[PDB]
């Protein structure tokens, strides 16, 4: 198990691997942090996260 | 749902329910955006005409979260079929924006790719909604949610009586009595990733609710990602 296969990567959310090196990516209303790794809500009520 | 649990506060804030004249509700949706539902293409012949209700848990309170919208455009899959439930998915848009605040919230949309390989490979997902508690009983006026265990495709096949096409995936227990039901078709299939919640999975059909040998037929939304995107773009 490489890049994506191992534990998603490291991602967040989405991962593509890319020239033989894992990419990160996040669903709308959210940002890539500098890391490229953890996704961050651009405000408030992000998609997909239960309202506690 | 049969079995499973009462949806708590906050924990299903994208189911949506499509309510007739009557206000009886009689289909499900899930929120998408502001402005658009997701539901099944077959729920659409359920009602003439219809509205969509969000933030509501119990039927018979009113929690203050609560909000009826009215239908804008009604897009269905042009390929829809009444005869394999084949292509059975629509999407909604409103003609005023859903507020988001505790019990409204969109669920999110995965990539495909990713989806087929990281989501639907996991052990369950969640189905949830306001169907029948038993197969001959009536809607349940709490919202209910259950984790359904992915099923492995062969055994799907072998298991129905009726078509599974590609556009079609099972989630399901053979013999236990949990299920999604009547009432809860076009609700939402949503599957957990680091405690983020994506659609994966629409409820389509099944040959009653919870039996034996029996599995619940859902819409494999990773098949219509990019007819999704397409749809909320006008
Ligand atoms: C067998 C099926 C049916 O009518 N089909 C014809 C079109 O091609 C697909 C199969 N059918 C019988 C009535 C039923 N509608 S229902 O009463 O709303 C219903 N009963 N159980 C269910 C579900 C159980 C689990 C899921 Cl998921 S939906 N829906 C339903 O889908
Ligand atoms: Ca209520």
């Amino acid at each position: 198990r490489k890049l994506c296969s191992l534990d998603n990567g490291d991602c967040d959310q989405f991962c593509h691997e890319e020239q033989n090196s894992v990419v990160c990516s996040c669903a709308r209303g959210y940002t890539l942090a500098d890391n490229g790794k953890a996704c961050i809500p651009t405000g408030p009520y992000p998609c997909g996260k239960q309202t506690l | 749902i049969v079995g499973g649990q009462e949806c708590k506060d906050g924990e299903c804030p994208w189911q949506a329910l499509l309510i007739n004249e009557e206000n009886e509700g009689f289909c499900g949706g899930t929120i998408l955006s502001e402005f658009y539902i997701l539901t099944a293409a077959h729920c659409l012949y359920q009602a003439k005409r219809f509205k969509v209700r969000v933030g509501d848990r119990n039927t018979e309170q009113e929690e203050g979260g609560e909000a009826v919208h009215e239908v804008e455009v009604v897009i269905k899959h042009n390929r829809f079929t009444k005869e394999t439930y084949d292509f059975d998915i629509a999407v909604l848009r409103l003609k005023t924006p859903i507020t988001f605040r505790m019990n409204v919230a969109p669920a999110c949309l995965p990539e495909r790719d990713w989806a087929e390989s990281t989501l639907m490979t996991q052990k369950t997902g969640i189905v949830s909604g306001f169907g029948r508690t038993h197969e001959k009983g009536r809607q349940s006026t709490r919202l209910k949610m259950l984790e359904v265990p992915y099923v492995d495709r062969n055994s799907c096949k072998l298991s129905s009586s009726f078509i599974i096409t590609q556009n079609m995936f099972c989630a399901g227990y053979d013999t236990k009595q949990e299920d999604a039901c009547q009432g809860d078709s076009g609700g939402p299939h949503v599957t957990r990733f680091k405690d983020t919640y994506f659609v994966t999975g629409i409820v389509s059909w099944g040959e009653g609710c919870a039996r034996k040998g029996k599995y619940g037929i859902y819409t494999k939304v990773t098949a219509f990602l990019k007819w999704i995107d397409r749809s909320m773009k006008t």
